[PDB]
RNA sequence: CGCGGUGCAUUAGCUAGUUGGUGAGGUAACGGCUCACCAAGGCCACGAUGCAUAGCCGACCUGAGAGGGUGAUCGGCCACAC
RNA sequence: GACGGUAUCUAACCAGAAAGCCACGGCUAACUACGUGCCAGCAGCCGCGGUAAUACGUAGGUGGCAAGCGUUGUCCGGAUUUAUUGGGCGUAAAGCGAGCGCAGGCGGUUUCUUAAGUCUGAUGUGAAAGCCCCCGGCUCAACCGGGGAGGGUCAUUGGAAACU
């Protein structure tokens, strides 16, 4: 658990989608807004809030996402090493890139990588563009990466050793 | 002194005086896939006295062309 | 029937990790006591002991598991495949997760890790990767 | 091709000062155009970063095409960042350079006094503008326009120079000691949109 | 498919076909053949000149006109800009390019080459249309 | 025969040349057996550099120098170490 | 002479100097290269044969790569000269 | 010395002779007025036009590029949309109605041996030119030149023996 407080984090409209439920009298407009908040320096998470007014949606996506927050490890500018995040159709693939190469993501994927703080990263989306799906993806991606420390803690080796 | 190709092959036919037919049986890579794919190339040789018979494992060494397709000429019979 | 031995071991390891179970046991043959001590000694395994029966001898692997129950094998690949042969030379040897994981790879000098493969200069056969 | 249109609309389409003193900016500091007073909609990404781009080009006045090729230049240099080093090549573009050392007021007109070759590198004359000016070449006027009132003025009022570029007034000749750094240049430029804007 | 499969039955992939199939023919008066020519315009008269309705989401006389090709081929094509001097018998150039509106255009009619006259009145995209600069 | 001769390289309006050895019949930038040196008259000193030992070598199989080619190697001084040798 | 680089099986049989042998002649030269006899052999689902298309390559364009596409200029080879 | 009084250099005069093209509904950077009224027309796709159109025509502004700009033609990419790298087949396309089986593909453990595959070293070659890396020359660049590297399921030869 990451506790939002103490964290000064920011927040991008990934996507706002017009909803409709249809009703006897016609059609209630409704509108969701999936929002991705992070503290640009290695936490992040996201948040979907539905609402009749797109002020209301955002606000009630932006705390879901602070409840959501998550930490992604990262080494220098860039993820540990590569790693495929899968999440109903979405899928992502995510690569260390070197330093000063930039975000070569797309769709919230840049969102998401951007506001965790990762500033040089290669990615490709090879499954759907949906964009809660390949936000869910891009976390569980980063959910998978590792860190070399706790890796060496794990199988009982220094990181010398372990590399 | 420079050295002519010599291929280990089987017998698949002596019906021919004075010759016979052998087959290399090699096996080459898919240039796609990389599996190992079975190649059966065969050759014509001159059989001085035929002795060799059918599935029979010789050599033959390549010579100049001593018939129509005839390029290479016995050795060795190396199993019957 | 079993075509893939090797796979198969890499599997058990797999779905015994996956359930979280302390110890396995699978037939013996020295490419799985070479893979279990390699595993032994890079540390995915808490350790390896053998049995010896009257048909192949049994391989018996302790699992290790981190604090808080954490899997230490996050997975294994089978690249090597009986369908498809993989071979690599020396310079072609992969590197696992940039190094966090390891690449069992049979080689003239033996069963060995990458590392100790492109430290040497020599390629080989890649029997599998873990992580 | 060379732009000749006004500077103040450019700088305020790209929202920072081209000039250094923010005094194209100073009144009606928003985009050109019945429709700049008026606030609009947000920018996307893709506008941010063609923002960004055009801030660098803008600020060398250089056409798209040499942009591109000096990017992949950059690009190509093994070592450190590669907007840093972009960065670098476009100071080291030899407009920049007399612009730097103050023989002209302006980046237009250090630009105009290369075509027109009051300026000689080692003492020989280079029109070129984009010439690629390395690391302690002597850039002096042309002895013939060293006494033209544009430069003596430019010379005389230029009072700080980077701290990369050496000068003296006398002579009229500077050079630069060593490659400019990040912090050195516009802060107010993040090449890294720049560098995602190339990769497209 | 297994590795094996794949060896007897390689990947084979889907062949495109063009949109525009009538310029990428050419035809030898000698032979009395098609030669299989790319070009990126083909020279035609124009057959029969006249107006065509659109599908049913449009209504509208969309211009068109009935064009035999240097090659041959008869084709239809449409009349971009507003008015025309065109005429059956009239030498136009034929560009491709499809039209939603209309079911079997395939081909627009370049303005401002051979008899087609620039649109009268023009005053912006004039390279399309094909107007000089007043 | 075989040639020591000039084949031309460079832009237009500023020739350079490598000294080639090479079938007479073959074209001028065409066909070529070995390369030998090169040969920048644009240069007030005409410049010149040359694989000496091959030139020789090729001189004593009985390669036939251009009248160009033959003045760089008087100059150079190959011509006088092959007559040296023929003697 | 080994190997490599097109599609079609809604193209399955093809071959009769053809396959090999003994002679003879011929060639700068081996050789059914040609001829006389002797036998019936040879190729083929590892695609013979036939059909359509095509000069081949160093290279060029694209792609992260694997690959895909092309075969102008320049150089190599081959073929052609109503 | 054809090029040729050509490159180039010097001196004097004048901002004076030297900027168009496409786009601005979303994709996609760029917005308002009128004219028009499912007509005229636009359009790559979604789709615009039915009397208050940022989507048609015009004008003013704006964005992109620039002695170029846009359209068409064609190849690659985006396309994981033939998936070896790198997809699938209960309901979206996709398991033959089922079996017996030749060839083929694959195949249990283990000792020794071989070295076809596999890995590795040397030699020869894979022309030149071209990509790429250094270094020079054209005022820079393109361009040119010097030196390397690369490029093979290559041929001979020496090794290793875990796997096939
Ligand atoms: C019988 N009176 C009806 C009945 O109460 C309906 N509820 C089942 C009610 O439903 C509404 O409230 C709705 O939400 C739908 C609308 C068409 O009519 C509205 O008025 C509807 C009332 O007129
Ligand atoms: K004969
Ligand atoms: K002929
Ligand atoms: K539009
Ligand atoms: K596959
Ligand atoms: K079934
Ligand atoms: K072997
Ligand atoms: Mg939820
Ligand atoms: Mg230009
Ligand atoms: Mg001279
Ligand atoms: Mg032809
Ligand atoms: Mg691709
Ligand atoms: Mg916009
Ligand atoms: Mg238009
Ligand atoms: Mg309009
Ligand atoms: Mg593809
Ligand atoms: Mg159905
Ligand atoms: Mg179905």
């Amino acid at each position: 658990y990451i506790d939002p407080k103490h964290l000064e984090l920011e927040d991008r409209v990934v996507a706002i989608n017009r909803v409709t439920k249809v009703v006897k009298g016609g059609r209630r407009l409704r509108f969701a807004a999936l929002v991705v908040v992070g503290d640009k320096n290695g936490h992040v998470g996201f948040g979907t809030g539905k609402a009749q007014e797109v002020p209301e949606a955002i606000r009630k996506a932006i705390e879901d996402a602070k409840k959501n927050l998550v930490e992604v490890p990262m080494v220098g500018s860039t993820i540990p090493h590569e790693v495929i995040g899968v999440f109903g159709g979405g899928r992502i693939l995510m690569k260390p890139a070197v330093e000063g190469s930039g975000v070569a993501a797309g769709g919230p994927v840049r969102a998401v990588l951007e506001l965790a703080g990762v500033a040089d990263i290669t990615s490709k989306s090879l499954g759907s563009n949906t964009p809660i799906n390949v936000v869910r993806a891009t976390v569980e991606g980063l959910k998978q990466l590792k860190r070399a420390e706790e890796v060496a803690a794990l199988r009982g080796k220094s990181v010398e050793e372990i590399i | 002194r420079n050295q002519r190709k010599v291929y280990q092959g089987r017998v698949v036919s002596d019906k021919m005086d004075k010759t016979i037919t052998v087959v290399v049986e090699t096996k080459k890579n898919h240039p796609i896939y990389g599996k190992r794919m079975k190649y059966s190339k065969k050759y014509k040789a001159h059989d001085e006295n035929n002795t060799a018979k059918v599935g029979d494992i010789v050599k033959i060494m390549e010579t100049r062309p001593l018939s129509a397709t005839k390029r290479f000429r016995l050795l060795e019979v190396v199993e019957e | 029937v079993m075509t893939d031995p090797i796979a198969d071991f890499l599997t058990r390891i797999r779905n015994a990790n996956m359930v979280k179970h302390e110890t396995l046991e699978v037939p013996a043959s020295k490419i799985k006591r070479d893979i279990a001590e390699i595993l032994k000694r890079e540390g995915f395994i808490r350790d390896v002991e053998y049995i010896e029966d009257d048909k192949q001898g049994v391989i018996r692997v302790f699992l290790k598991y981190g604090k808080n129950e954490e899997r230490v094998i996050t997975n294994l690949k089978r690249i090597s495949k009986p369908g498809l042969r993989a071979y690599v030379k020396a310079d072609e040897v992969p590197k696992v997760l940039n190094g966090l994981g390891i690449a069992i790879i049979s080689t003239s000098e033996g069963v060995i890790t990458d590392k100790e493969a492109r430290a040497k200069n020599i390629g080989g056969e890649v029997i599998a990767y873990v992580w | 091709s060379r732009y000749t249109g006004p500077s103040w609309k450019v700088s305020r389409r790209l929202g920072i000062s081209l000039s250094g003193t923010g005094k194209e900016l100073a009144r009606r500091p928003y985009k050109p155009g019945q429709h700049g007073p008026n606030s609009r909609g947000k920018v996307s990404e893709y506008g941010m970063q063609l923002t960004e781009k055009q801030k660098l080009r803008h600020m060398y006045g250089m056409n798209e095409r040499q942009f591109r090729t000096l990017f992949i230049k950059a690009s190509k240099i093994k070592e450190g960042k590669h907007g840093v080093n972009f960065m670098v090549l476009l100071e080291q573009r030899l407009d920049n350079v007399v612009y730097r050392l103050g023989l002209a007021t302006t980046r237009r007109q250090a630009r105009q006094l290369v075509n027109h070759g009051h300026i000689t590198v080692d003492g020989k004359r280079v029109d070129i503008p984009s010439y690629h000016v390395e690391v302690g070449q002597v850039i002096g006027v042309r002895e013939k326009s060293q006494n033209i009132s544009t430069i003596k003025e430019a010379v005389e009022a230029t009072v700080g120079r980077p701290a990369f570029v050496s000068f003296d007034t006398e002579k009229l000749e500077g050079s630069f000691t060593r490659l400019p750094e990040r912090d050195e240049l516009y802060p107010e430029i993040d090449e890294a949109l720049v560098v995602e804007y190339y990769n497209q | 498919p297994t590795i094996n499969q794949l060896v007897r039955k390689p990947r084979k992939s889907k062949v495109e076909k063009s949109d525009s199939p009538a310029l990428n023919k050419g035809y030898n008066s000698f032979k009395k053949t098609q030669t299989n020519v790319n070009s990126p315009q083909k020279r035609g008269v124009c057959t029969r000149v006249g107006t065509m309705t659109p599908k049913k989401p449009n209504s509208a006389l969309r211009k068109y006109a009935r064009v035999r090709l240097s090659n041959l081929i008869e084709v239809t094509a449409y009349i971009p800009g507003i008015g025309h001097n065109l005429q059956e018998h009239s030498v136009v150039l034929l560009r491709g390019g499809r039209v939603k509106d209309l079911p079997g255009v395939r081909y627009h009619i370049v303005r401002g080459a051979l008899d087609t006259a620039g649109v009268n009145d023009r005053k912006q995209s004039r390279s399309k249309y094909g107007t000089k600069r007043p | 025969a075989v040639k020591i001769r000039l084949k031309r390289m460079g832009s237009k309006k500023s020739p350079f040349y490598r000294i080639v050895v090479a079938d007479s019949r073959s074209p001028r930038d065409g066909r070529f057996i070995e390369t030998v040196g090169t040969y920048n008259p644009l240069k007030d000193p005409a410049e010149v550099v040359l694989k000496e030992d091959l030139v020789l070598d090729w001189l004593s199989k009985g390669a036939q120098p251009s009248d160009t080619v033959r003045n760089i190697l008087s100059k150079e001084g190959v011509m006088k170490k092959h007559h040296e040798a023929k003697n």
